[PDB]
RNA sequence: ACCCGCAGAAGAAGCACCGGCUAACUCCGUGCCAGCAGCCGCGGUAAUACGGAGGGUGCAAGCGUUAAUCGGAAUUACUGGGCGUAAAGCGCACGCAGGCGGUUUGUUAAGUCAGAUGUGAAAUCCCCGGGCUCAACCUGGGAACUGCAUCUGAUACUGGC
RNA sequence: UAGCUAGUAGGUGGGGUAACGGCUCACCUAGGCGACGAUCCCUAGCUGGUCUGAGAGGAUGACCAGCCACACUGGAACUG
């Protein structure tokens, strides 16, 4: 550029990939879950993947991702929703937390028990 | 036009070396001559002459040792908008000491070696190797 | 007297049918650990041939490094396309300083008291051409009857 | 030493005081070069020797009036 | 106006106290212009007990600084 | 906890006894000595070659009884006060109180020498020391506390002092259970199985 | 505090990871399905990648996960970027305010630099040392805040005249 | 979002404050301000400082020191 430029203005910079406005700047929110659907994934693989429609207890409505040895969800029973990157399906931003509210853990685990939910003690 | 003395003097010399010229000519001034008066002291030139009275021209003869080249870098680095000003220790050690810096001081145009010996600082005009 | 080293190996990309080609590329270096270096690139079928074409190129060239106080005689620029390399001297009793891939070339030249910046492509087969453009741009005077230094 | 400035008269439409414009240098926000900046202020005068285009010398005093702290010292150069 | 007083020399629950010269107004944190020894209220049979600095006090003896109740026995705990 | 499980595994990974569980003649003990672990072998990939320095760091960590977080701090101290970092670090871990109690023959192994420090049996310059990280310097005097000098595991460690290389930089006498650290180790005067030209090339992460 | 007893090894070890980068791996179940990952990718009967299982790798009283903000991005180029084409030169010319302008001798000392005074606390990163078992906390001076004001100077260069 | 404007702009009296000044009650004239973004609208505690780094800045405002306002709210006054 020419040596007199960049007067009375700073440089513009880029935003750090913020994408989850229904969370109100919080790490998580509650949602009731209303419908479940199936979506065709990208790149050639013998696979199909699932999504759920979620109304949030803060007046929003979005589509969220589901997995962890399949799904356990049911209408209006209440679950948690947070940000999670995919990749796994196109056009999606949100993820479902396991071992919390109506959402189950993973049945019978011997390692990695601090991830994706594990059964409660007794007996 | 003669709008800038340094964007003339250094450019004529740097391009004159790419032409393998023994000597190069320019419109003369007491600033261009004060720089030649340092280049001769540090051994870069073997001669310079000023001729023309009321339209004076400066012609300086580069001191070659064997075949080609006499300057391994000849840059201004400073700008007319904001010039490079340095305090009495802040004088640059050009090409890690294989070159020199030329300084404008209240005691005239001199080397960073001579400015440091005089306890002076000022404005940098040339960075030379 | 003599130091030898392997820097890089890569298979040729080409899908040729059907399958891929069996050609490989290699990059090796030779030096003395005292002030000299040479380099070689080679292309042939499978690594045990490609590495030998690279060694036989590296064993056919040798350039001197200009040294003073055990470090570079001056800071120097050397360029090949996207590899815009600048090499500069370091402090007394030093070696890290050098790391990454530049360590592999300075290890056969013998001088880890040298700092580098690539200002673009660090691609090993191309940056090695820019460093030796810098070694051809090293000054050895041949000027001490008029100019200061040494 | 006294606290003084010089500047040009730019409006003489008031009952006693005058309006004067002074110039100063300020640094470019990244390239550090000095560039020129105007300051336009009211100046205290009770003698009425000058009008627009004239250049005057001014001194900084005690506060003289609401937002006025500078007084006219002398005329330095007349327009034409 | 300065008085000879104490200042806290860190160490949790373990009082060593630095002896300092300061004006006896406003907050007691800092405000001291010179250090003149250590009160050392926790030393017992050690060759490094209660200490003075006979040069740093030399402007402040006699009338030079005020003496406070806190240090009125310092001259008999030091050697001497 | 302090290592846990069998220590002799480290001596099988070399094919040479690594001075582990040593007693009396330190030979045989029907422990599978000089035999390789496992059965698949054999026939193994020949490193990255970057892994060669990570394995060389492993040897020094297992021998001198230190973890990565502390090894990085010893490298930072060794990269100072002249000489190369590889030689300086290999002499800096030699200056540990737990290693000096082992070189003075009061422990047959570094695990039982480190036990004397962890159980506060060790004295340095008339002060009792409970830290194994304690730095031993030129002319420092190290001894066993007077009512612990007669404990028999220290007397059983003297059986190795007549078999090992006498450390040229320190001097000791079991008739008083007292020794002195004379000088800082030099690589011309102490030879090791550690590759000193590899442990300099670290970090690199 | 600091030291000394009674009880009996008495109450005290996990967390992530095991296809590749990435050290650790093999044996069954499934058979392009179902499940898995940071990215590349895995899966049709020999799956080290899914479930199951023994051991192993790395960290350890912690180990993994994550949110925001920086950083690699010399991928907003002050340090340190471009505009024939891949992304950018106004349709074009004129011009008020701004930016920029030959040369020498006087003169001024604003800008620049020099000799000093005053200050930038506690700290920063760093060099050397101290009060307490180490350390915090507290230090006690260096290195330093390269600016801002005043005093006393220099006049080449830039600007004023 | 490009215009804003009768303490707005200069002047004359007498008050007020510890003190300069419209701070204040009353006159006499028609000026003054805006691209360094005035006006209009939204939103808000913050500097020395921190993390990263050759250096600098977007964001942040703990420490260790400073610093604007509030005590339901909208506001006022005395004592000092």
């Amino acid at each position: 550029a020419t040596v007199n430029q960049l007067v009375r203005k700073p440089r513009a910079r880029k935003v750090a990939k913020s994408n989850v406005p229904a969370l109100e700047a919080c790490p998580q929110k509650r949602g009731v879950c209303t419908r479940v659907y199936t979506t065709t994934p990208k790149k050639p693989n013998s696979a199909l993947r699932k999504v759920c429609r979620v109304r949030l207890t803060n007046g929003f409505e979005v589509t969220s991702y589901i997995g962890g040895e399949g799904h356990n969800l049911q209408e209006h029973s209440v679950i948690l929703i947070r940000g999670g990157r995919v990749k796994d399906l196109p056009g999606v931003r949100y993820h479902t937390v396991r071992g919390a509210l109506d959402c189950s853990g993973v049945k019978d685990r011997k390692q990695a028990r601090s991830k994706y939910g594990v059964k409660r003690p007794k007996a | 036009s003669m709008q800038d003395p340094i964007a003339d003097m250094l450019t004529r010399i740097r391009n004159g070396q790419a032409a393998n010229k023994a000597a190069v000519t320019m419109p003369s001034s007491k600033l261009k001559v004060a720089i030649a008066n340092v280049l001769k002291e540090e051994g870069f030139i073997e001669d310079f002459k000023v001729e023309g009275d009321t339209k004076p021209e400066l012609e300086l003869t580069l001191k070659y040792f064997q075949g080609k080249a006499v300057v391994e870098s000849i840059q201004r680095v400073s700008r007319p908008g904001l010039r490079i000003y340095k305090r009495k220790d802040e004088l640059p050690k050009v090409m890690a000491g294989l070159g020199i810096a030329v300084v404008s001081t209240s005691k005239g145009v001199m080397t960073d070696r001579a400015a440091r010996q005089a306890g002076l600082g000022g404005e940098i005009i040339c960075y030379v190797a | 007297e003599l130091q030898e080293k392997l820097i890089a190996v890569n298979r040729v990309s080409k899908t040729v049918k059907g399958g891929r080609i069996f050609s490989f590329t290699a990059l090796t270096v030779v030096g003395d650990g005292n002030g000299r270096v040479g380099f070689g690139y080679g292309k042939a079928r499978e690594v045990p041939a490609a590495i030998q074409k690279a060694m036989e190129k590296a064993r056919r060239n040798m350039i001197n490094v200009a040294l003073n106080n055990g470090t570079l005689q001056h800071p120097v620029k050397g360029v090949h396309t996207g590899s815009r390399v600048f090499m500069q001297p370091a402090s007394e009793g030093t070696g890290i300083i050098a790391g990454g891939a530049m360590r592999a070339v300075l290890e056969v030249a013998g001088v880890h008291n040298v700092l580098a910046k690539a200002y673009g492509s660090t691609n090993p087969i191309n940056v090695v051409r820019a460093t030796i453009d810098g070694l051809e741009n090293m000054n050895s005077p041949e000027m001490v009857a008029a100019k200061r230094g040494k | 030493k006294i606290r003084t400035l010089q500047g040009r008269v730019v409006s003489d439409k008031m009952e006693k005081s005058i309006v004067v414009a002074i110039e100063r240098f300020v640094k470019h926000p990244i390239y550090g070069k000095f560039i020129k900046r105007t300051t336009k202020l009211h100046v205290h005068d009770e003698n009425n020797e000058c009008g627009i285009g004239d250049v005057v010398e001014i001194r900084e005093c005690r506060p003289l009036s609401k937002t006025k702290s500078w007084t006219l010292v002398r005329v330095v150069e007349k327009a034409v | 106006m300065v008085t000879i007083r104490l200042a806290r020399h860190g160490a949790k629950k373990r009082p060593f106290y630095q002896v300092v010269v300061a004006d006896s107004r406003n907050a007691r944190n800092g405000r001291f212009i010179e250090r003149v020894g250590f009160f050392n209220p926790i030393a017992s049979e050690k060759e490094e007990g209660t200490r003075l600095d006979l040069d740093r006090i030399a402007h402040w003896v006699g009338q030079g600084a005020t003496i406070s109740d806190r240090v009125a026995a310092l001259i008999k705990e030091v050697n001497k | 906890a302090r290592y846990l499980g069998p220590k002799l595994k480290l001596s099988r990974r070399e094919g040479t006894d690594l001075f582990l569980k040593s007693g009396v003649r330190a030979i045989d003990t029907k422990c599978k000595i000089e035999q390789a672990p496992g059965q698949h072998g054999a026939r193994k990939p020949r490193l990255s070659d970057y892994g060669v320095q990570l394995r060389e760091k492993q040897k020094v960590r297992r021998i001198y009884g230190v973890l990565e977080r502390q090894f990085r701090n010893y490298y930072k101290e060794a990269a100072r006060l002249k000489g190369n970092t590889g030689e300086n670090l290999l002499a800096l871990l030699e200056g540990r109180l737990d290693n000096v109690v082992y070189r003075m023959g009061f422990g047959a192994t570094r695990a039982e020498a480190r036990q004397l420090v962890s159980h506060k049996a060790i004295m340095v310059n008339g002060r009792v020391v409970n830290i194994a990280s304690y730095q031993v310097s030129p002319n420092d005097v190290v001894s066993i506390r007077e009512k612990a000098k007669k404990q028999s595991r220290v007397k059983a460690a003297l059986e190795l002092a007549e078999q090992r290389e006498k450390p040229t930089w320190l001097e000791v006498d079991a008739g008083k259970m007292e020794g002195t650290f004379k000088r800082k180790p030099e690589r011309s005067d102490l030879s090791a199985d550690i590759n000193e030209h590899l442990i300099v090339e670290l970090y690199s992460k």
